[PDB]
RNA sequence: GUGAGGUUUU
RNA sequence: GAGCAAACCGGAUUAGAUACCCGGGUAGUCCACGCCCUAAACGAUGCGCGCUAGGUCUCUGGGUCUCCUGGGGGCCGAAGCUAA
RNA sequence: UAAACUCCUGAACCCGGGACGAAACCCCCGACGAGGGGACUGACGGUACCGGGGUAAUAGCGCCGGCCAACUCCGUGCCAGCAGCCGCGGUAAUACGGAGGGCGCGAGCGUUACCCGGAUUCACUGGGCGUAAAGGGCGUGUAGGCGGCCUGGGGCGUCCCAUGUGAA
């Protein structure tokens, strides 16, 4: 309920190609090839630079419209960001990568956020038992994380983990493809968690 | 000023009032119409809006103005006045919301929809 | 290689018989994000001179801003007529919170984390050059432990 | 009257740095003898004697400033940029162990007043003291 | 602990009684500064050896009328009429504002 | 040392 | 109460003089009195003290009068101030 | 990629099970105390929840000249209207109504009334008084606010340490 609708839609008007469809998006078919300009039948306007809040809307687009959380979702998730002792704009990302979307899409069990954000929905990824069907769940530092048994041989998740038949993820988690599990280790720092977004224009704009 | 100045006089508060006279702090305030003759606006513009004297409950009587693609009113009618201001009218500072039980929506309104209250255009 | 964002397009009237003319005047940021920063105000009748003329009274002029822990070093209260712009220093992280002109100012020269307001005028020019005036008062300890040395 | 004579020094201190002047004078008071050393200590101005012009006990002060770099005011730039006082007769200031402002973050320095002589801001936060809030410059 | 607090002597024109106001030094709590102000404790006197214009020591009590607290415990000086005048004169310049 | 019967706003 | 001069009476001007110009002319302007409470009562700058380049024209006290030592009245002008 | 289509999970829906909240009061042994043991009780509720089977199954609101994110056409020709301000509509209206598109939020979105900040627009931090609003027409003088140098005392104001206390 986050967003349903147009998905590639974002792309065309964001810029920089963005990875939320998965199989679609790594082929060369994310229409981001022979489709650059931004939706609408306008589109191909005249070189007009945008405003200096377009620019950090566009930004908050780039924070936003990857990740999935809405923005009342959202400002809640940077007030405790600005409450935590520390760079902000750093503890910020590793804590919206502290949640059962992303920790469970980084660690590889889902090909997009669509699939872990329903596949983690549903209840069948589950922490030690305790199935959770609910991704807003705060990831602990070393939680080791698997699948429902019965969902150890689904039409799916054996093509969910397709690509990552033993992927060397970053050292923010760790993980056990024989076993079908992972363990998110520690939270993650700014630049090895290497995904296209800037930091210094997005705490200008959300204390305004 | 000077800190004994401070202590004696003291500062002032700006003591800015309400610009909407209705009584009680209210939102919103039933009202009812008597007159609805028009009144030609200022020095720009030039246009014969709708503008209605309404006597509140609370014993007011105000000038008010009616948005909207036309309306349906009559002499004794229940007007619930919502407030604001209308720059280029001298006395008119009163908004109607069109969705009371006298005062019904313009039809053909799906834009600005809820804002002139209006249910939803059947399709057909 | 430097950036050079013009931010400020104002068009200016002086009045001859019959009808008034027009000169353009714009308002160019020039910096590099290490330090180096310039401005320039330009006399032009149309705009890609009043660019191009007020970027290189951007480039002849050039100060040197100095960056402690990627910031400012301290705070200063500065008057340039009316307008009175305050800056501060921050913590790392905390964000470049300014005005129209500090934030095309400052993200020019390239400040990490700025916490700055004005008072008095709202005029961008005053703003520009106290702001240009401003920085120029930025000493960091080791400039002062040499200054001082009775 | 000289209602204010401490800062009418500090009037003869940033007066004379706008103006530049070698040397001038001030009436001499063993509170503004108080108040030089933390000014030779931090090396604001050099030095401080009791000198006596027409029978008056006086006080010189010895400014210094900066090399004469070039560019325009190519007057050399001065080693307080001001000085405003604050221990004011119409508002009395006074200040805690924790109500120490942040003089330029640790650049400029303030002159504090407290019962064991007279105190500055740094050996406040390491003493750990407290009184009347002299003056700041900065 | 009960409060010892030093007044001044402005009048004992009723018997078995003093008019003691009481100076005392507070900051402003908004814009601070330290100002004199006064408020008079009506105080009993039994020996009737605290006579007019004198700097006494107050220690409270138990209340003997309406407006009644405080009773006279010492002195600490005398004699300093000046002070006396400094209340009284403020009592010969409310006449000078009225119709 | 010297000058105005004197004007109204489209 | 000599002159001037509100109001007012006549001459020219103009559609119009009750105005600018002219002829007289009324309190008033002048003196002592008790009052009245006002302004462009302005330098459109509250009082007092201390510091901070000078040049230039005069008043005034003293000397060692050539120039200096105090105060006061104008112009330009360093730093500084102001939106100028 | 929006739709239909191949595949999957299947919210709703149905079947079965059933809770912490509850062990005390009450008795027995024991020296009527201390100590140990035994017995009754659920409105919520057949609910939260568990084990399965099982249907792809709701979406709108405000804005689009600048402030502030986002534009083409048709009709209206100072009329109908928008409107927080600047202000538009006089046959190409990017400001009105409609169609499309885009923007922001999302089971929420606009509007109203009040309060704060914005507003340093009551300035204690953080403003002025020659010309923007401002020095009383001027002086004496009451109260008050203050106040030259040096030495000594008081420790009242001021500062520091431990404690009471600032409940929940
Ligand atoms: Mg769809
Ligand atoms: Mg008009
Ligand atoms: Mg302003
Ligand atoms: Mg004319
Ligand atoms: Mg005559
Ligand atoms: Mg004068
Ligand atoms: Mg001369
Ligand atoms: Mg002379
Ligand atoms: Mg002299
Ligand atoms: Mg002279
Ligand atoms: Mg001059
Ligand atoms: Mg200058
Ligand atoms: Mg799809
Ligand atoms: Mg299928
Ligand atoms: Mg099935
Ligand atoms: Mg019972
Ligand atoms: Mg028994
Ligand atoms: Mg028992
Ligand atoms: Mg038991
Ligand atoms: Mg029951
Ligand atoms: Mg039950
Ligand atoms: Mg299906
Ligand atoms: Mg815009
Ligand atoms: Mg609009
Ligand atoms: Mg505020
Ligand atoms: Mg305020
Ligand atoms: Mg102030
Ligand atoms: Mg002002
Ligand atoms: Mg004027
Ligand atoms: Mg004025
Ligand atoms: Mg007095
Ligand atoms: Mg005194
Ligand atoms: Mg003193
Ligand atoms: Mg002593
Ligand atoms: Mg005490
Ligand atoms: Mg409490
Ligand atoms: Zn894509």
């Amino acid at each position: 309920g986050r967003y349903i609708g147009p998905v590639c839609r974002l792309c065309r008007r964001e810029g920089v190609k963005l990875y939320l469809k998965g199989e679609r998006c790594y082929s060369p078919k994310c229409a981001m090839e022979r489709r650059p300009y931004p939706p609408g039948q306008h589109g191909q306007k005249r070189a007009r630079r945008p405003s200096d809040y377009a620019v950090r809307l566009r930004e908050k687009q780039k924070l936003r419209r990857i990740y999935g959380i809405s923005e009342r979702q959202f400002r809640n998730l940077f007030e405790e960001a600005s409450k935590k002792k520390g760079v902000t704009g750093s503890v910020f990302l590793g804590l919206l990568e502290s949640r059962l979307d992303n920790v469970v899409y980084r660690l590889g069990f889902a090909v997009s956020r669509r699939q872990a954000r329903q596949l983690v929905r549903h209840g069948h990824i589950t922490v030690n038992g305790r199935r959770v069907d609910l991704p807003s769940y705060r990831v602990r530092p070393g939680d080791e994380i698997a699948v429902a048994e019965k969902s150890r041989n689904l039409e799916l998740i054996r093509q969910n983990l397709e690509a990552m038949k033993g992927r060397k993820v970053g050292p923010w988690l760790s993980l056990d493809v024989e076993g079908m599990k992972g363990k998110f280790l520690r939270l993650p720092d700014r630049e090895d968690l290497a995904l296209p977004v800037n930091e210094q224009l997005v705490i200008e704009f959300y204390s305004r | 000023p000077t800190i004994n100045q401070l202590v004696r006089k003291g500062r002032e508060k700006v003591r800015k009032k309400s610009k909407v006279p209705a009584l009680k702090g209210a939102p919103f305030r039933r009202g009812v119409c008597t007159v609805v003759r028009t009144v030609t606006p200022k020095k720009p513009n030039s246009a014969l809006r709708k503008v209605a004297k309404v006597r509140l409950t609370s014993g007011y009587e105000v000038t008010a103005y009616i948005p909207g693609e036309g309306h349906n009113l009559q002499e004794h009618s229940v007007v619930l006045i919502r407030g604001g201001r209308v720059k280029d009218l001298p006395g008119v500072r009163y908004h109607i919301v069109r969705g009371v039980y006298d005062a019904a929506g313009v039809k053909d309104r799906k834009k600005s929809r809820s804002k002139y209250g209006t249910k939803k255009p059947k399709e057909a | 290689d430097f950036e050079e964002k013009m931010i400020l397009i104002r068009r200016t009237a002086r009045m001859q018989a019959g009808g008034r003319r027009f000169r353009f005047g714009a308002l160019v940021v020039v910096g590099d994000r290490q330090g180096r920063v310039g401005l320039g105000f330009g006399k032009a009748p149309e705009v890609p001179l009043a660019v191009q003329k007020a970027g290189y009274y951007a480039r002849r002029n050039m100060v040197e801003v100095p960056l402690q822990n990627g910031t400012i070093p301290h705070e200063i209260e500065v008057e340039f007529g009316a307008s009175k712009i305050v800056l501060k220093p921050a913590a790392p992280g905390t964000g470049v919170i300014a005005g129209a002109v500090p934030r095309a100012i400052l993200e020019l020269a390239g400040v990490t984390d700025i916490l700055t307001k004005e008072l008095g005028s709202r005029n961008p020019i005053n703003i520009a050059y106290a702001t240009m005036e401003a920085l120029r008062q930025l000493r960091t300890k080791a400039d002062v432990e040499r200054l001082r040395k009775g | 009257m000289l209602t204010d004579p401490i800062a009418d020094m500090l009037t003869r201190i940033r007066n004379a740095t706008r103006v530049y002047k070698e040397s001038t004078d001030v009436p001499a008071s063993r509170f503004k003898e108080e108040i030089l050393r933390i000014l030779a200590r931090e090396g604001f101005i050099k030095g401080y004697e009791r000198v006596d012009v027409d029978g008056k006990p006086y006080l010189r002060v010895y400014l210094k400033y900066g090399p004469r770099r070039q560019g325009p005011d190519p007057r050399p730039e001065q080693v307080i940029h001001h000085i405003r006082r604050i221990s004011k007769p119409g508002r009395r200031v006074y200040v805690g162990v924790k109500e120490i402002p942040r003089v330029r973050r640790g650049l400029g320095i303030a002159i504090l007043s407290t019962s064991k002589g007279v105190l500055t801001d740094r050996e406040a936060r390491k003493l750990g003291v407290g009184g009347e809030l002299i003056c700041e410059v900065w | 602990p009960k409060k010892v607090l030093t007044g001044v002597v402005v009048s004992d024109k009723m018997q078995k009684t003093v008019t003691v106001l009481v100076e005392r030094q507070f900051p402003h709590p908004l814009y601070g500064k330290v100002i004199k102000r006064s408020k008079k404790y009506l105080a009993h006197d039994p020996e009737e050896k605290y006579k007019l214009g004198d700097v006494v020591e107050i220690i409270e009590s138990r209340p003997i009328s309406k407006r009644k607290r405080f009773r006279v415990l010492r002195l600490v000086e005398s004699g300093r009429m000046d002070l006396v005048e400094k209340y009284l004169i403020r009592r010969q310049n409310y006449e000078s504002l009225s119709k």
